[PDB]
């Protein structure tokens, strides 16, 4: 209820010429988001084989492999790869995050 | 005065005098002559064009030429080398003439030339390929700075022609778009076009819907994508006739099937779906004795080496250019080593790192549909951008990678 | 027209008589010349194929 | 400012004629495919033109005309007729 | 005339001719509706208004 | 328990509110600019 | 409504001249209906409103 107050509020105060810009900007932003969402399982699913190699029950394995990686945050040759894929996700992240960014200024005429 | 009724004039004995103003650099008369007068295709000979190429051929542009062949080596560079080189030394008599006149930038001549072509869009395409491919060169600024010059005015000569063209008929139009080399340059007019970057040309409205209408394949446009997608996923519904046709059951459903938009969502969900049995694979698996579900995932990955293995023959070295391409294989080669890993079934360290493998390889394949997903999204005047923002950012990351060594360095003698 | 075998292809004539043939052609008219290839019926020939 | 519509659409241009390019038979089955070519590539290894020129010629003839024209209409005084009175 | 040298000129001479041809000759006139309609068949608005 | 699926999904729109709202402070001179 | 129906009608693609045509002439209709509509404002207010 008070993110629908925050949204009214925003709403109100930006309707005018930037009004337009700021729509298409929040959507574009809810996609990055979304696509960081489906990464992390992945990573998650990836982090569960890395470390609970033996679990047999559906409802543990889905919360882990679900809710681990976002725990995490809130908190021998495997590091040179590692860091590799970090940086290959970090550089898709980080460029779609900037695309959202500028989304609207090359449409606009 | 000289060219009036009274006069009669046979027009078979005036060879001398159209060779004359041709040599000299005449269009204007060129033009006169050939308003009411002989026949360009009968006057030229073998003789009188191994003369124009071999006596009156400058030097100067000879060795821009050898130049442009030994560094920009084309496709149509190599093939107009090759025919200068037999007339120094389905004839299509018109198009070397274009050509001798084009490399010495005779602008009134190529044009009146290119107006008595016969095939005229595909001449001024490789016209203008030719042009750009020698402005490429740079011996002096000032023929390499008019070839372009020329090389622009061709091009938007010719996007003018085909945009007038496609307005007056479609499918016919359509078809010429399409028509096959006649020993001119070896390719078509669109081929033509993509290796000069012809931004004009491409950026019409009526490439654009052919392109569009080829994307679609034999499937209705404008029929809306959801049906598609309804149809697609319930397959005997397209039957019933929610999806239209652009114009028999079998034909009909081969027609759905084959079309490239239909396939890449199949290839998509297909995907999604092999994803989704890694992940199952992943933390259900025995290390002693794999299941059948591991030789199905085997089994896919061995298809997506195949497509791999063709995209390398179709596209060459060009195909690793992109950082993308190259990381798809090497993860494809990466769960090789989890595979050997996989089959020893002693050695349980082996076992373990083999599982990390497969592990670790889940991810880098999650990567890539995320990037098939970003780029299908931003398919559109964004889509530029995209790139080039992306390889600026990796640039930074490997920079921000040689600073870290250095302070561990430093960290470590501390 | 064009009794003589020589016919100067001037861009007026050559524009005229393409006008001429258009306005036949949307009337469906019936043109009469003498048929011979050479001179202005020749120009006549061209411009109906 | 005044080529960004025209990159994108090439960019447009070169991605779609890169995928259409490639096969399109169903993924899972795109091997077979493959294996039928092998063959093909072991095998088999070990008028209307002339119409559609023509009408692309007088297409040709047609815009030489309206360019020519273009020329003779833009001008908007009349000095032949200043001459001749 | 050497002078006129735009476009949609021979239409306009041609029916010129046939209307003239048709004025005197004939009904001379004697229907207007004949002459409209011969003058609206080759769009020659001037010589309708006048 | 089942509280982390709404917990996150919730901090993601907060996060997709505030963000948006922080981008559009940035580029706000931007668009007003003749 | 011109404009209305000749847009919706370009939305539909069978022929690229006619949908770009018909769009073209929705354009000219709309600016004619705009010119025409603000000269009426400015003779007169609540007459307009
Ligand atoms: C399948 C389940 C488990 C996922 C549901 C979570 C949703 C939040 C995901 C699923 C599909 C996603 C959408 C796929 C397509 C689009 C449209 C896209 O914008 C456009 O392509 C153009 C729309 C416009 O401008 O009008 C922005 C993201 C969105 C909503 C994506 C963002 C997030 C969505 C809705
Ligand atoms: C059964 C599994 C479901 C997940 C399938 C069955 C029907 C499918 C839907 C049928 C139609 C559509 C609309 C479709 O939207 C488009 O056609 C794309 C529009 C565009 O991008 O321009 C996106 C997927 C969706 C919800 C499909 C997604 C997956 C669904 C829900
Ligand atoms: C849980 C699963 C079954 C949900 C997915 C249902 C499918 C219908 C989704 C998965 C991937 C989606 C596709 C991703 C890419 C494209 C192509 C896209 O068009 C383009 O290729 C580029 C132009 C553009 O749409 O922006 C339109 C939507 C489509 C088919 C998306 C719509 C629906 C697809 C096939
Ligand atoms: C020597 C080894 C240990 C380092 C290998 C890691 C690579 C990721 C580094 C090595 C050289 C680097 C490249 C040097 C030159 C370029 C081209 C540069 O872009 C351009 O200069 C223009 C290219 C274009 O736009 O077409 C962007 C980064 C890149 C790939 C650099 C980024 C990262 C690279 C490939």
């Amino acid at each position: 209820f008070t993110l629908r107050l925050i949204h009214i509020f925003t709403v109100s105060r930006n309707l005018g010429p930037k009004i337009i810009m700021l729509q298409r900007m929040l959507i574009d932003v809810f996609f990055f988001l979304f696509l960081f969402a489906v990464w992390m399982v992945a990573f998650g699913v990836a982090r569960q084989g890395i470390l609970r190699q033996n679990e047999q029950r559906w409802r543990w394995i889905f919360r882990s492999v679900i809710y681990e990686p976002y725990l995490a945050m809130f908190g021998e040759w495997i590091t040179i790869p590692l860091v590799c894929i970090y940086m290959l996700s970090t550089n898709i992240l980080l460029v779609n995050l900037l695309v959202a960014m500028f989304g609207y200024t090359v449409g606009i005429v | 005065e000289i060219f009036t009724n009274d006069r009669r004039w046979e027009s078979a004995d005036l060879q001398e005098v159209m060779f004359t103003a041709l040599i000299k650099d005449r269009p204007k008369f060129v033009r006169l002559f050939l308003e009411n007068g002989l026949n360009l295709q009968k006057f030229l000979t073998n003789e009188v064009l191994t003369e124009l190429f071999s006596t009156h051929f400058s030097t100067l542009v000879y060795r821009n030429l050898q130049i442009a062949k030994n560094s920009y080596n084309d496709a149509l560079l190599t093939f107009v080398w090759k025919l200068v080189a037999n007339f120094r030394r389905t004839r299509h008599p018109l198009q070397a003439l274009f050509i001798w006149a084009i490399l010495q930038n005779k602008k009134e001549l190529s044009k009146v030339i290119w107006e008595q072509t016969k095939g005229c869009t595909l001449a001024a395409l490789g016209a203008s390929k030719l042009l750009k491919t020698l402005a490429k060169v740079k011996n002096d600024i000032n023929a390499a700075g008019e070839s372009e010059e020329l090389a622009n005015e061709y091009e938007t000569r010719a996007v003018e022609l085909f945009t007038e063209c496609y307005s007056n008929d479609e499918d016919l139009a359509e078809q010429l778009l399409v028509y096959s080399c006649e020993a001119w340059g070896g390719s078509n007019c669109l081929e033509l076009a993509v290796e000069a970057t012809d931004q004009h040309f491409i950026a019409q409205p009526g490439v654009q819907n052919f392109l569009s209408k080829q994307w679609y394949g034999e499937i209705s446009r404008d029929t809306k994508n959801w049906k598609i997608i309804l149809c697609l996923f319930i397959i005997p519904l397209v039957g019933c006739g929610l999806v239209s046709f652009r114009k028999k059951l079998l034909w009909y459903y081969v027609a759905f099937f084959t079309s490239p938009f239909v396939v890449f969502s199949w290839n998509v969900v297909f995907y999604i779906a092999f994803l989704l049995l890694f992940a199952y694979v992943l933390l259900m698996d025995f290390h002693s004795v794999p299941h059948t579900p591991e030789l199905i995932l085997y089994a896919l990955v061995f298809v997506l080496f195949c497509d791999e293995v063709r995209q390398w023959y179709m596209n060459g070295v060009n195909y690793f250019t992109d950082l993308w391409n190259v990381m798809d294989t090497l993860g494809l080669f990466y769960f090789i080593a989890g595979i050997v890993f996989r089959l020893h079934s002693s050695n349980k360290s082996s076992l373990y790192s083999g599982r990390v493998i497969f592990c670790l390889d889940y991810i880098i394949f999650t990567l890539r549909l995320i990037h098939i997903f970003t780029v299908s999204r931003n398919l559109g005047p964004k889509i530029i951008m995209l790139q080039r923002m992306l390889i600026d950012v990796f640039f930074f990351l490997f920079l921000f990678a040689v600073w870290m060594v250095a302070f561990g360095v430093a960290r470590q003698g501390i | 027209t064009g009794g003589a075998k020589n016919f100067a292809l001037k861009p007026r004539m050559r524009k005229i008589f393409s006008r001429l043939i258009y306005i036949a052609q949307s009337k469906g008219a019936w043109i009469l010349t003498g048929g011979t290839h050479y001179g202005l019926m020749k120009y006549i020939g061209e411009v109906v194929r | 400012q005044e080529n960004n519509d025209q990159v994108w659409k090439f960019q447009r241009y070169f991605l779609v004629q890169e995928y259409c390019n490639r096969l399109n038979i169903p993924f899972p089955f795109v091997v077979f495919a493959y294996f039928y070519m092998v063959v093909k590539k072991c095998f088999k290894c070990c008028n209307e033109d002339n119409e559609t020129l023509a009408w692309e010629g007088v297409m040709k003839e047609n815009y030489l005309v309206k360019i020519n024209t273009k020329a003779n209409d833009n001008s908007e005084e009349m000095r032949h007729r200043f001459r001749q009175l | 005339k050497m002078e006129e040298a735009g476009d949609e000129i021979v239409s306009n001479a041609i029916s010129y001719a046939l209307y003239k041809a048709f004025s005197t000759n004939e009904q001379d006139k004697d229907n207007w509706n004949g002459q409209l309609k011969l003058l609206l068949e080759w769009n020659q608005l001037d010589l309708a208004s006048d």
